[PDB]
């Protein structure tokens, strides 16, 4: 059956307030005997997880800032750097003050993927300006994935199999019923699943269907791989007020040396990771196959790159070092920030991330990939 | 500028604009009727010869002038000081700054 | 022990084009790095340029199309042959064996450093005037 | 209705590059990956690869690697959506017709197809 | 209880408010003279505004006498401006 999973859990886009209290020892009930029949990709919980990631993004954004005035022509010149390196941009703009009748110039720095050249060479636009509407998020709301367990009402149960050794569908013995799921950070990430729930036994290879390219492959590690983010460039915010009681927060000068963001990745680690992977894709492909890993074919920059939410900055990473071996000291990745983010490939929403002080940092494990095979 | 001390004192002798990013700047002596020569590069490190009493701002703060001290001046001390400036955002400076004379009371 | 003398007319033509001289002891020109230093009376040090001869070479970009650095083994000379000569190019000239270093801010890989020149023992100077 | 209006036949030479347009209408767009496939002067289909329509991630042979590159553009709303076919390293082995279908399900049903753009080289 | 008749009528409050005019236009520089009086009493200030009007090309020279509570001084001495234009918006 099918019904409203509600949650619960232990300043947040999900609104993890609003939950229940989770109980602080689950009740795990080991049913013996018993078989059951399960099939990840027709599961009525991920369409409906999916919807309410989507509503509490819609939710969050709801009672921020409009940045409807901040799409105007720009005068931009080059971020005061010596140096391609235009990833920065000095723009400078009319912005509407406190008063209907006033107006004040203001610059601020914007990413060189948040906007497009018009035209009279020095003169720029926003990216969504000529396809939607965009939001400031509310600099207070923190994106951070905080977990969140998926409880069934009362007279519903939900079956976790434990059988170590999951194809994914079908029957699995050793079944068990629980009261909610475990902690399922909404972590949103392209081509490399993050701080999520690793395998216990093998790695683990996880199609619809192993035949149909359009089906992605989903990779589980057994043991992660960690991934160490910087964004080191300081970025000081600075309020502009746009209008009566709504502010702007732009990126002012930065303190330090203009520097790219990367992640880095083990390369000793990533190699063996990838032969596990590669092991465990022969099995699948029989054992005289040649298991190439190349990077990204093409599309947005969505899924052209690591995509992902770091320290509240919306990194873009190339990948293309780590998906590169025939398979017959760290891994540098180079990132790219955006401001201008179009979350769930939806157009009409689109919402400005505001800069955010300091320097960024992650520290995630890679505990999966999100593969596709070449037809 | 002609920052002027005491012999046995400790000078200081800024130069420059402010730092915008990582900065090496390299300072040179010009005493009166001869040529430069070269005391600190890379902000701290001299060579053999230039005594320990030389030293420089580090160029891995941003928002500081560079500065050069010199405790215990001496007569040798007395001269021009110039900088040459290498900021990591800003071009090449192919002309060093304007020089402090450094004058000694004795 | 480098020494350094470097040679010139003493006074040029205007719109001549003045020539220079750095004879070099003790070192060989084809090993380091050759810059030229002009420095204005009574104005600071100006870095005029400097040769290498791997391939490195770069000069001021405000005395650049009038500057040439040219570097002679066989008599162990620097020459710099200043074009297009005017009232302000009235200065000493100094020789100087430039050292390199590397300033690393950041990811090597993407190169976030830079190259600065900082000058080694210099020579005398040459006080080039021009008149008519 | 489902439409798929491909564009006119075009004529090229060996080396330079031509483009084929797929403009799809009357249906979510969204929902169902656009293959293409090229039909050789009396000879049977061959697979040049789908284009994902929400994403943009392309899918092709190895045959195609680093010479097709697939394509697509979204107007206001996503009520239009043209796809385009690029090629390369054209020669004439790649005079064909290229044709543009809607998968439909999982069982990779082509049940509409475009008209037909001839390449001729 | 208390927390909670507090906590509804900050809500009966806010959905009160919901579908009323949003005043976003009033706030512009007023011309403000005094209001006709012998007489402190600048507790009435006359300020003049150029509003907009139905068509949004189009504005219109309008009046209205506004409690000196409600008005702040900007810079031109007869300049003014709503209290709350610099803090938030009025509903
Ligand atoms: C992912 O992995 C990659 C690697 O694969 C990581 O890449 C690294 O990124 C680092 C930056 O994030 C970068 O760090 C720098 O390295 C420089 C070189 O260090 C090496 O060489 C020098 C000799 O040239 C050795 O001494 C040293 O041990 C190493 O072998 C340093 O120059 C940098 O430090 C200096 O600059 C930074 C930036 O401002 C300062 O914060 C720092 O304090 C240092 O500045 C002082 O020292 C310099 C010396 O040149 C002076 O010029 C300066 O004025 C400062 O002076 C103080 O200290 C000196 C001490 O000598 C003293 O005399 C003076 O009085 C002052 O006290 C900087 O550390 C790595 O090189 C780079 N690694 C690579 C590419 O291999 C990447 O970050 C990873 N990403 C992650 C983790 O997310
Ligand atoms: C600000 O940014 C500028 C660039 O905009 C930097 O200036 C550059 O500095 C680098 C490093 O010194 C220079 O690159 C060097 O150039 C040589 C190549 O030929 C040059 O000269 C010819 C003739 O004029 C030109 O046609 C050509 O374009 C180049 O200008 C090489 O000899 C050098 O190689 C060095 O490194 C290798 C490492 O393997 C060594 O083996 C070599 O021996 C040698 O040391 C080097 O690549 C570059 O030319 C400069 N450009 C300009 C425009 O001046 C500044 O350094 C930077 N300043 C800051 C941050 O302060
Ligand atoms: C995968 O998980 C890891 C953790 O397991 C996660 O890295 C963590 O990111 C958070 C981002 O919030 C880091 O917490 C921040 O750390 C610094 C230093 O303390 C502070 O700047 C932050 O506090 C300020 O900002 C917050 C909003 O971000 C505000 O709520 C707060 O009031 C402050 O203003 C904040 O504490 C955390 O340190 C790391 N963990 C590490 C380094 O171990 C990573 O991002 C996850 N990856 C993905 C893709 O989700
Ligand atoms: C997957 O890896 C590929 C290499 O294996 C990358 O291909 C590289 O893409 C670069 C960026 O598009 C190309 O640079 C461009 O080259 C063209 C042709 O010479 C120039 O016109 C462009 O100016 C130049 N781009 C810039 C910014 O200067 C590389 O030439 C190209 N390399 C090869 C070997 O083909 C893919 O980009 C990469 N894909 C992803 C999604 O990361
Ligand atoms: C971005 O550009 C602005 C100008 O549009 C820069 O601000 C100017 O900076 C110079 C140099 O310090 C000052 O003299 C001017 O008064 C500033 N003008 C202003 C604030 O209107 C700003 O520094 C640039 N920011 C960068 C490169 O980060
Ligand atoms: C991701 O990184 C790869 C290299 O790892 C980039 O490909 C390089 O592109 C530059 C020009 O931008 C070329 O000069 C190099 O030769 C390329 N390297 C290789 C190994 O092919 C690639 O462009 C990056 N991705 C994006 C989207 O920029
Ligand atoms: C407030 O000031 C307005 C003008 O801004 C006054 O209206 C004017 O009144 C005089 C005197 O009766 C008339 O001759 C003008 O034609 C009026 N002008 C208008 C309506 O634009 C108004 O009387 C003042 N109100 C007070 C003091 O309450
Ligand atoms: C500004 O950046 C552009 C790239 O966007 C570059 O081509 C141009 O030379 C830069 N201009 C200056 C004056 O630095
Ligand atoms: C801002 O307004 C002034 C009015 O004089 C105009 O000159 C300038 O170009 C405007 N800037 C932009 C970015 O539109
Ligand atoms: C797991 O699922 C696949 C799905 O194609 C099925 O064919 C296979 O037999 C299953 N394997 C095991 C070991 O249960
Ligand atoms: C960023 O800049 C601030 C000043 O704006 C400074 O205090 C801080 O140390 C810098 N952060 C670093 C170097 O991480
Ligand atoms: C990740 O960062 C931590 C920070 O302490 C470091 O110890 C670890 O070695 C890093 N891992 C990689 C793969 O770079
Ligand atoms: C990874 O490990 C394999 C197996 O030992 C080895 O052949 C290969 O060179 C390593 N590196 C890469 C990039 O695959
Ligand atoms: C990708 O692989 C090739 C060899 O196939 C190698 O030369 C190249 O440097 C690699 N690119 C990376 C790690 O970005
Ligand atoms: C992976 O990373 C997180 C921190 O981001 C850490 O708490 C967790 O234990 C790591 N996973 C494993 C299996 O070590
Ligand atoms: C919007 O602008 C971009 C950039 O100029 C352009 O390519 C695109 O066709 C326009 N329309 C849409 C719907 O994105
Ligand atoms: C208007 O009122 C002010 C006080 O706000 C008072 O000082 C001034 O004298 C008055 N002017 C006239 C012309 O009545
Ligand atoms: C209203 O607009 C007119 C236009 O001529 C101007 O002179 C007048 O000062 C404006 N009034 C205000 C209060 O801004």
């Amino acid at each position: 059956a099918e019904t409203t999973l509600f949650c619960a859990s232990d300043h947040n886009v999900w609104a993890t307030h609003a939950c229940v209290p989770t109980d602080p020892n689950p009740q795990e009930i080991h049913l013996e005997n018993v078989t059951e029949e399960f099939n990840m990709w027709k599961n009525n919980m991920v369409e409906q997880m999916h919807t309410d990631i989507i509503s509490l993004w819609d939710q969050s954004l709801k009672p921020c800032v409009k940045l409807t005035p901040l799409c105007v022509t720009l005068q931009c010149t080059n971020v005061t750097n010596n140096i391609m390196r235009g990833e920065l941009k000095n723009c400078s703009f009319n912005m509407t003050t406190e008063l209907r009748d006033k107006k004040q110039k203001v610059y601020s720095l914007f990413y060189r993927l948040d906007v497009v050249q018009i035209n009279s060479n020095k003169e720029y636009r926003l990216i969504n300006c000529n396809t939607s509407a965009i939001t400031q998020a509310c600099p207070k709301v923190s994106f951070e994935p905080i977990p969140i367990h998926y409880c069934a009402p009362a007279g519903f149960a939900i079956l976790k199999c434990k059988d170590k050794k999951f194809n994914g569908t079908g029957p699995c013995p050793s079944v068990s019923t629980v009261q909610c799921t475990h902690g399922i950070k909404p972590v949103v990430s392209t081509q490399l699943l993050l701080n999520g729930s690793l395998a216990e036994e093998e790695v683990m290879i996880r199609s619809e269907n192993i035949t149909n390219n359009a089906k992605n492959i989903l990779v589980q590690f057994n043991t992660p791989v960690q991934i160490n983010c910087t964004r080191p460039n300081n970025n000081t915010r600075k309020s502009i007020r746009i209008g009566p009681g709504q502010a702007f927060y732009a990126t002012g000068d930065i303190i330090g040396d203009i520097r790219q963001a990367h992640c880095n990745v083990s390369k000793a680690t990533w190699n063996e990771t990838l032969g596990k992977v590669v092991k465990q894709l022969r099995k699948h492909f029989g054992n005289n196959t040649i298991i190439r890993f190349a990077n990204s074919s093409g599309g947005d920059l969505e899924v052209t790159t690591h995509s992902f939410n770091c320290g509240g900055e919306f990194f873009y990473c190339n990948t293309s070092g780590l998906f590169n071996s025939t398979w017959i000291d760290s891994i540098t990745l180079p990132c790219r920030i955006k401001q201008i983010i179009n979350m769930w490939q939806r157009i009409g929403q689109a919402m400005y991330a505001p800069p955010i002080q300091g320097v960024i940092r992650c520290v995630s494990n890679i505990t999966g990939l999100i593969l596709t095979r070449d037809g | 500028t002609f920052v002027s001390v005491a012999p046995g004192q400790t000078a200081r002798i800024t130069c420059g604009e402010e730092s915008l990013g990582s900065r090496s700047v390299i300072w040179y002596q010009q005493r009166p009727g001869q040529a430069p020569s070269l005391i600190i590069y890379n902000n701290n490190d001299r060579p053999s010869g230039i005594p320990d009493r030389f030293s420089g701002s580090p160029g891995s703060t941003f928002g500081t002038t560079a500065t050069l001290t010199i405790t215990s001046v001496e007569a040798g001390d007395e001269a021009d000081y110039y900088c040459h400036i290498w900021d990591s955002r800003r071009p090449t400076n192919w002309v060093f700054g304007e020089g402090t004379t450094l004058i000694v009371l004795s | 022990q480098v020494h350094l003398q470097e040679s010139g007319p003493g006074l040029v033509k205007p719109s001549e084009t003045l020539s220079l001289t750095c004879n070099v002891s003790g070192t060989l020109v084809r090993d380091n790095y050759w810059s030229w230093i002009r420095q204005p009376l009574g104005k600071q040090p100006e870095w005029i340029g400097y040769v290498h001869d791997s391939g490195d070479t770069n000069y001021n970009p405000s005395l650049k199309s009038r500057v040439h650095l040219s570097l002679d083994k066989s008599k162990n000379l620097v020459s710099l042959r200043l074009t297009g000569v005017t009232a302000a190019d009235s200065a000493i000239y100094y020789c100087a064996t430039t050292k390199h270093g590397r300033r690393i801010y950041g990811v090597v890989a993407f190169k976030e450093w830079f190259t600065y020149f900082y000058m080694d023992v210099w020579g005398k100077g040459t006080s080039v005037t021009v008149s008519s | 209705q489902v439409q798929l209006l491909q564009s006119g036949a075009a004529v090229t030479k060996p080396g330079a590059s031509v483009r084929v347009s797929c403009e799809a209408s009357g249906y979510n767009i969204r929902d169902y990956f656009i293959h293409w496939w090229r039909q050789a002067p009396g000879q049977g289909l061959q697979w040049v690869g789908w284009i994902n329509p929400k994403t943009g991630q392309p899918n092709n042979p190895r045959q195609f690697q680093g010479r097709v590159s697939l394509t697509r553009h979204a107007s206001w709303d996503f009520d239009t959506y043209s796809f385009y076919m690029d090629l390369k390293a054209l020669r004439s082995d790649d005079t064909a017709v290229y044709f543009c279908a809607r998968q439909r399900s999982d069982y990779w049903d082509f049940d509409v197809w475009g008209s037909g753009t001839q390449v001729t080289v």
